[PDB]
């Protein structure tokens, strides 16, 4: 039974990982924050863009 | 023009001018300050509906 869990939870992962979820862990790969928060510099974005007719 | 300034005078005898703009009827009961209580409280009304303008750019707005 422990092989038998290990390889649905292979899958559970890969499918977990595929869903666009809301990031639940707070750092990501990196010791980084997963926030829309977490940008810092280098700055590269313009001044935000409207809306198109 | 100085003429003009008394065009609603000659029309009306003395009594009549008294009457008209002295002897206004005595009512205290009005809410005379409202022409202000309008005037000035329409900078925050108009700051309700200024505060919801869709400029995309928050510096826009500041
Ligand atoms: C059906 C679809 C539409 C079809 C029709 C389309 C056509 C529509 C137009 C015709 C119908 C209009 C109806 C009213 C008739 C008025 C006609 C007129 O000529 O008025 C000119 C009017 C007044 O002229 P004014 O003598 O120069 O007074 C302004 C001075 O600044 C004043 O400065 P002040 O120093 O002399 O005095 C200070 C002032 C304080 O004033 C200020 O401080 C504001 C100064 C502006 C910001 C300062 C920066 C200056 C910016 C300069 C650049 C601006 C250029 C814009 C040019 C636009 C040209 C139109 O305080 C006051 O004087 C008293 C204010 C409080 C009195 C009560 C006001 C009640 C208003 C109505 C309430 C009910 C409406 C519902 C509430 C809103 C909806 C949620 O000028 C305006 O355009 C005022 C704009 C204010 C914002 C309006 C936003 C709401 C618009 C309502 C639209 C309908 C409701 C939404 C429907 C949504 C679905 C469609
Ligand atoms: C659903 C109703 C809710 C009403 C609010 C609930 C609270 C009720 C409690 C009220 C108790 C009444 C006590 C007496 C209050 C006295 C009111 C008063 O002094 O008004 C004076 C005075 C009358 O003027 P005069 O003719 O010079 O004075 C004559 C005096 N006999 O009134 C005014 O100045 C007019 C201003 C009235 C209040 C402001 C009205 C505007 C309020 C904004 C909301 C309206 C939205 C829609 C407006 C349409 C615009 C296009």
């Amino acid at each position: 039974i422990e092989r038998m869990t290990e390889i649905a939870l292979h899958v559970f992962r890969k499918a977990r990982a595929g869903k666009v979820r809301p990031a639940q862990d707070v750092r990501g790969p990196d010791g980084n924050v997963n926030d829309f928060l977490e940008q810092r510099r280098p700055f590269e974005h313009p001044n935000p863009t409207g809306v198109t007719h | 023009d100085f003429a003009e300034l008394l065009r609603p005078l000659r029309s009306l005898s003395f009594n009549q001018v008294v009457d008209r703009y002295v002897l206004i009827p005595p009512n205290h009961t009005f809410y005379r300050n409202w022409t202000y209580e309008k005037f000035l409280g329409g900078f925050g009304l108009s700051y309700l509906i200024l505060r919801e303008l869709p400029l995309r750019n928050f510096y826009a707005r500041v």
